[PDB]
């Protein structure tokens, strides 16, 4: 059932979808933590430090269904 | 008139085809004998079988059906072009042409919901 549900019909198919969230989440660090100003970025550098830190306690939520947040 | 050979080997067909061109051989001795297979590999041994059995060749021509069928048309019928206007992708292409006229005709209703979306050809080719 091809045109109601919007599928192309040949797929290159991959399962690696570590290194591709990874590359994507050092964009977001790199455009929505480097402007800050130092008073600020003290207490963010304070809970974690890089990208890499950061990934690791949020990488169970990303997979799957999104929750919702209280 | 026609004829059909039921087989159940195939090396006594060949001998029977030998025995055909034995008891049998065309009026113009520069004559191309045409026989149809529809494989190269059975291309290859029609060749060396017949090499081999005879010691030489004599006038041999292995053309796919659709070939044989087309060389048949251009000989019996006037007019006829070489090769079609129709192939698979002179139909790629014309259609490439006439979808987006033909788009929104009260018939096409889900192509239009399905293409008109988001794209950048690659859905429409």
């Amino acid at each position: 059932n091809a045109f109601e549900s919007g599928m192309l019909f040949e797929q290159q198919l991959i399962e690696d979808e570590s290194l591709l969230r990874y590359q994507a989440c050092a964009d977001f660090w790199r455009r929505h933590c480097y402007p800050l100003p130092r008073e600020i970025a003290q207490v963010v550098f304070e809970t974690w430090k890089g990208p890499q830190a950061l990934l690791r306690d949020i990488n169970r939520y990303l997979q799957g269904e999104a929750p919702v947040i209280k | 008139m026609l004829r059909v050979y039921h087989s159940n080997r195939l090396d006594v067909l060949e001998a029977l085809m030998e025995f055909i061109v034995e008891r049998e051989r065309l009026d113009d001795p520069f004559e191309p004998e045409m026989i149809l297979v529809q494989s190269t590999g059975m291309a290859q041994w029609l060749q060396m079988t017949l090499s081999q059995k005879f010691g030489i060749a004599a006038n041999i021509d292995f053309p796919l059906p659709a070939s044989f069928i087309w060389d048949m048309f251009v000989r019996v019928l006037p007019e006829i072009p070489k090769e079609s206007a129709f192939n698979k992708q002179s139909m790629s292409w014309k259609l490439m042409t006439l979808l987006p006229q033909l788009l929104e005709r009260e018939d096409f209703t889900l192509l239009r919901h399905y293409l008109t979306d988001d794209s950048d050809k690659r859905k429409l080719f």
